[PDB]
């Protein structure tokens, strides 16, 4: 997260880390045993570590368990990006809680200037490197139609949103992807794409969780 | 245009 603060500790309980010998990718528990990602994140041997602040000291509160299973979205595209969604299946059910808690699927898509929290682990740098060891946050704005397709022209397909700053600044970035993007209480997106990382009149693209609800419902019932 | 994923590694396209 570039441009963002410090959460603090177990304040986004439902934020996951992908783990596989190092953080690569976050995700949002949606139940007891599931959790939600971007399909371009997909890799065997994930380890799905929830209830973490920082990542790279054990301080409690922390689960590490297995991924069983990673569905990847049938119809995903990984050069166009459409459909970016995985389920992760954990091969135990989560100890929830307070510290770790589900989030909920949304019931409607948002509206244009929602504002919404984004959260991860990712590069605080828009030049250069610099991976924070604790959970970043941002709010931002979730931008309109017209304005996402004005700034990446013939790339955003009616499962994709932008979300961010025109001027630059705040954005999220490597290492945030699959992560949440929660307005009013709804997981409404899913942390994918940019051209850079707050760059002026490029905002981050993410995967719109709205238009997945029947998906998500019908794969986690059959599984 | 140059877009990239935002995972570890990023995984680019134009
Ligand atoms: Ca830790």
């Amino acid at each position: 997260i570039v441009g963002g603060y410090t959460c603090g500790a177990n304040t986004v309980p439902y934020q996951v880390s992908l783990n596989s010998g190092y953080h690569f990718c976050g995700g949002s528990l949606i139940n007891s045993q599931w959790v939600v990602s971007a399909a371009h994140c997909y890799k065997s041997g994930i380890q799905v570590r929830l209830g973490e602040d920082n990542i790279n000291v054990v301080e409690g509160n922390e689960q590490f368990i297995s991924a069983s299973k990673s569905i990847v979205h049938p119809s995903y595209n990984s050069n166009t990006l459409n459909n970016d969604i995985m389920l992760i299946k954990l091969k135990s059910a989560a100890s929830l809680n307070s510290r770790v808690a589900s989030i909920s699927l949304p019931t409607s898509c948002a509206s244009a200037g929602t504002q919404c929290l984004i959260s991860g682990w990712g590069n605080t740098k828009s030049s250069g490197t610099s991976y924070p060891d604790v959970l970043k946050c941002l709010k931002a704005p979730i931008l309109s139609d017209s304005s996402c397709k004005s700034a990446y022209p013939g790339q955003i397909t009616s499962n994709m949103f932008c979300a961010g700053y025109l001027e630059g600044g705040k954005d999220s970035c490597q290492g945030d992807s699959g992560g949440p993007v929660v307005c009013s209480g709804k997981l409404q997106g899913i942390v994918s794409w940019g051209s850079g990382c707050a760059q002026k009149n490029k905002p981050g693209v993410y995967t719109k969780v709205c238009n997945y609800v029947s998906w998500i419902k019908q794969t986690i019932a059959s599984n | 245009s140059c877009r990239c994923t935002k995972s570890i590694p990023p995984q680019c396209h134009c």
